């Protein structure tokens, strides 16, 4: 059954005006609340992976969010609060 | 209660009616923070959403992040929703925590007869969000020409 | 090694200071992902669900298995041990 | 790397007058007195 | 060219913003053990109308004005290409 | 069929040993069995033996500080010293 | 168990399943393997599987032991179980 | 990783399918796709397909909209298998001097028994309850 | 080109042993990391196996496993061949 | 680079102790080298064969030979790890301060990998814990840089 979802609006306007780019913001977003394989590593002679990813206390609640900054090009951190909108929508787990 | 939530949810019009006539809350609330009523403003359950606020539910009850029953019918376009809300004392200009209204929420949609009719309940024109839009500013963005002169 | 990865260098400060990784990350050996987590009895446990071939023979393939796992054994870490929760072979082998 | 492990491998042969099947299992017996986490293999003709 | 913009402004705005963004979880594993909520974070998703596609934002003039992709080109509907066009007795058709 | 005489013989890491470990056991093995030339004859790897390389290490912290990139630095070793297949040009007709 | 569910309740669902089968079918059941995470449709927090495998058909006489009698019992246990899908099932003679 | 179903979906899925085309004795085609981030997608054939074929065929489709995926799919590996969908057995790894964790024979199970199981002949798929080790780089945004 | 052994096993040989799987009727499978910048992988099959079947089976896996190798192994290719045919006649060709 | 001379580098390395006794009785130049300018002790101290050092030095092996990038067999012994063999070269007069062409010593390598006690033994034959490799860095700068904290107290 549909479950209730996390719908967060990057505003772009606001992106172009503070200097934040979209690839910064997304790979920020997605980095921390969904990890990120990054390259491999080895462990003990075996090739294995290396993951990016918020610790669990900073991905568990949404007022979370806006503890995230991304650097803008002028070199200030901007948190994500500055330039998002946020909603609980609903939406399906499995698609069929 | 939480019966009533997932009932609300489903439509079951007459589960709705014995759990109330049975006592569970109102306005029990989910993880996010909805309501029965915002579930059934969300849906589209106009007789669901009449049967809670007969029951005495908070017709401004927000969710975890500000947003109103109103904001989901108006969001939604179910017009029958959103005049009863009204009638019941719905505010008509609630923002949540973006600063975004029902009436914007309708303009994005281009639910003109929900935004005619959140007018004339007495929605702010001038209201503006976190980015300082208003519905004008959308309709215009959105290149609703309609809606845009039904703003004037 | 962990420790490794702690000393990546993120970058040095205007005095000159180093910012290290570990300065802005718990780091360690942990799952690809944290979805599956099992036990045998109660016990602590992993495992590996086989699947068969298309129309592969699972009497042979059981044994092919078997034979893989015994040569394992013998380096396995002290008090690791293979268990036999679930086998849908032997009721073939015993039933004819 | 041998079946997906590192691996080194050693060629020889039987002493004249010996069985290589002999020659094999010697060095199978001194194989078995190899460090801790050390295995081995038979490749090959030897497989064959 | 009056808006002093190419294709290549163009084909980035697009990239930017007809995006479908993998955004993680709220209360995904490894979670804090007591978390109550699981929910998918939804961020942006793929464009579905001309009229998404002509609000793209291309620009904002210094003057506070809005450069829109509708406003340096037309938006349609179209064939992914126009080589072929069929007829059955004389009239428009397609087939297979 | 390629020779069919002797044995041929795999000494494997089954834990994590590493190459120098297995390095010294190989040797270990190959001193037991010259010890039998009764049974064992011509007893040897197949493979190399270990030989000088030239270890380099970049410096990160002094790279950042006069702000020479990694990427320029290991570019310009590898294509230098390694050698680097750019792209292809067609020399005659013939794709190179 | 409902999309949503974390995977703690998930846990608590296969613990009293796998606390079933230890405590209630003692003659029966030789082992449990639970996994957390998995399920017939695939990962998520909200699902999961038991693997139980049974003791010899000679230590388990009459109709009252068997598979059929013994998930069917199993099942109507599982019934009382709150906000849970959870029911036991003899895999059938061929499948598919 | 990270994936809602609808990206997974429409990011993946349709790619996948709208380029199952031309494949021999194909009796239907099912697939889903959800918000751990995963897609499967199932083609059933008629009895009597080679199932060789049949596993050849639908690669040589599958290999045309890979450079259509995602990068991060392709990364993660996309596999294409043979396999009936029950469990043959379940080989289970225990440590009885409690001297090593679930994440710690989970990963002695990936990196030094999985390999070599999923190498046998007959064996179409291989699930590991469990997870190999990785390196884990768990931010903190207040610091960075 | 311009790879140790070492960086040529553990970016490469290891990454595409691990995509080794669901082939049929493997008898073994062996390989060497040169400091010339090359791996070679041999595996070989039952008697009696197909040649044309093991080597698509082989190819199938591997191309799957070709967006985890190093861009420029990616870019000279990979190649998979029948390695345990020979020659008929060698031609020299020289100049005098 | 004579014949006996290149047997003396592989035995040393292969840790063939009877093979050594022999060439030393034969006179096998102990001072050989390779093209990296490794010497029999350079290759003992490496391989970390603790009879063969004792037995080169016995037979006249500089203690102080090194390598085209100016590396001793102290720092050998000291980086992989070989605390007798660091004893017995220090006993017999390496310098303890040597720095390689990069400015780098026995000391830096020892803390680099974490060897407590032959950090002790270097420090205590008089090593100089002060000593900056070519960019200035210290035993103490490599010991915290790691997060090495036994070490980074020694080192005070
Ligand atoms: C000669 C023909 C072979 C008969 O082999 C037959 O095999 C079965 C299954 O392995 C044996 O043994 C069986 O006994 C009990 C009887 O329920 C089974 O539950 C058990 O799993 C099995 O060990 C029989 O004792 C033997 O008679």
């Amino acid at each position: 059954e549909d479950t209730p979802q996390f719908k967060i609006d990057i505003d772009q306007e606001k992106a172009q005006a503070l200097g934040v780019s979209i690839n910064d913001i997304n790979t920020t977003l997605g980095a921390a609340w969904g990890g990120s394989y990054v390259n491999d590593f080895i462990d003990r002679g075996r090739v294995k992976k290396v993951y990016v990813m918020s610790e669990a206390k900073y991905r568990m609640l949404p007022d979370d969010i806006g503890d995230w900054y991304v650097r803008a090009a002028d070199g200030q951190m901007v948190p994500f609060s500055a330039f998002s909108s946020s909603r609980w929508e609903y939406g399906s787990p499995r698609l069929e | 209660g939480k019966k009533l939530l997932e009932a609300a949810r489903a439509g079951r019009d007459d589960e709705v009616r014995i759990l109330m006539a049975n006592g569970a809350d109102v306005n029990a609330a989910d993880v996010v923070g909805w309501t029965p009523l915002h579930l059934a403003a969300y849906w589209g359950h106009l007789e669901i959403v009449e049967v809670l606020l007969k029951n005495g539910a908070d017709v401004n009850a927000y969710d975890t992040l500000g947003s109103t029953p109103l904001h989901l019918a108006a969001h939604f376009g179910h017009l029958e929703i959103v005049e009863v809300l009204l009638k019941n004392g719905a505010d008509v200009n609630a923002k949540d925590d973006n600063g975004i209204t029902p009436l914007h929420l309708a303009a994005n949609r281009g639910h003109l007869e929900i935004v005619e009719v959140l007018l004339k309940y007495g929605a702010d024109v001038n209201a503006q969000d976190k980015f300082g839009k208003t519905a004008f500013d959308i309709s215009i963005n959105n290149g609703n020409e309609d809606l845009a002169e039904i703003l004037q | 090694s962990t420790e490794e990865f702690g000393k990546i260098l993120l970058k040095v400060n205007q005095d000159g200071s180093r910012v290290l990784l570990r300065d802005v990350a718990k780091i360690e050996l942990g799952g690809e992902n944290y979805d599956i987590i099992a036990e045998f009895n109660g016990q602590p446990a992993s495992g590996l669900g086989i699947k068969l071939a298309t129309g592969a023979n699972a009497l042979d393939t059981a044994a092919a298995i078997r034979a893989e796992l015994a040569k394992m054994e013998p380096f396995f870490p002290s008090g690791l041990k293979i268990v036999y929760p679930y086998d849908t072979t032997p009721f073939v082998k015993i039933s004819i | 790397r041998y079946n997906g492990l590192p691996s080194m491998e050693i060629l020889g042969q039987a002493a004249p007058g010996k069985s290589t099947g002999e020659a094999m299992e010697l060095m199978e017996q001194l194989a078995s007195k190899l460090p801790t986490g050390v295995g081995y293999d038979w490749t090959g003709m030897s497989y064959q | 060219n009056k808006f002093q913009l190419t294709p290549v402004d163009v084909i980035t705005a697009i990239k930017a913003q007809n995006a479908q963004v993998a955004a993680g979880q709220l209360g995904g594993t490894p979670p804090v053990k007591g978390q109550q909520l699981n929910a998918s974070i939804i961020a942006q998703t793929r464009l579905t109308s001309t009229e998404e596609f002509g609000k793209i934002l291309l620009k904002v003039n210094q003057d506070g004005s809005r450069v829109l992709l509708r406003d340096v080109a037309k938006i349609e509907l179209g064939g992914e290409n126009y080589d072929i066009i069929a007829e059955f007795n004389g009239q428009p058709a397609s087939g297979l | 069929l390629g020779t069919a005489t002797g044995f041929d013989f795999e000494l494997i890491d089954q834990a994590g040993l590493g190459h120098e470990k297995l390095t010294q056991a190989r040797n270990q093995l190959l001193a037991e069995a010259a010890k039998h030339p009764d049974m064992l004859t011509s007893v040897r790897p197949n493979g190399l033996e270990d030989t000088p390389q030239f270890k380099i290490d970049i410096d990160q912290e002094k790279a950042q500080a006069l702000g020479v990139s990694i990427n320029d630095i290991n570019t310009t070793l590898g294509a230098a010293w390694g050698g680097s297949y750019v792209n292809d040009f067609i020399d005659r007709g013939r794709v190179k | 168990l409902p999309a949503g569910a974390t995977q703690e309740r998930t846990q608590k669902v296969l613990n009293e399943v796998t606390h079933y089968y230890l405590t209630k079918e003692k003659n029966n059941v030789e082992s449990v393997f639970a996994v957390n995470g998995f399920g017939f449709a695939g990962r998520g927090q909200n699902t999961g599987i038991a693997f139980v495998s049974l003791k010899d058909w000679a230590d388990r006489p009459g109709e009252e032991n068997k598979v059929e009698a013994i998930t069917m019992r199993a099942t109507r246990a599982f019934s009382q179980i709150k906000d849970a899908m959870v029911f036991a099932f003899n895999l059938p003679a061929i499948v598919e | 990783p990270g994936a809602d179903a609808k990206t997974v979906q429409d990011t993946v899925t349709q790619v996948i399918e709208q380029n199952m085309n031309g494949i021999d004795n194909l009796m239907y085609m099912s697939s889903n796709s959800d918000s751990t981030g995963t897609v499967q997608i199932t083609l059933t054939f008629e009895s009597g397909t080679d199932a060789d074929i049949a596993q050849v065929q639908v690669q040589n489709k599958l290999q045309l909209a890979m450079p259509l995926l995602p990068q991060e799919v392709q990364q993660q590996g996309v596999s294409v298998e043979k396999s009936s969908s029950s469990f043959l057995m379940v080989v289970g790894v225990i440590n009885t001097d409690g001297t090593m964790t679930q994440e710690d024979i989970s990963d002695y199970v990936a990196a030094n028994m999985k390999d070599a199981i999923s190498r046998t002949s007959g064996v179409g798929d291989v699930q590991l309850f469990g997870s190999q080790y990785a390196m884990r780089i768990w931010m903190n945004p207040n610091e960075l």
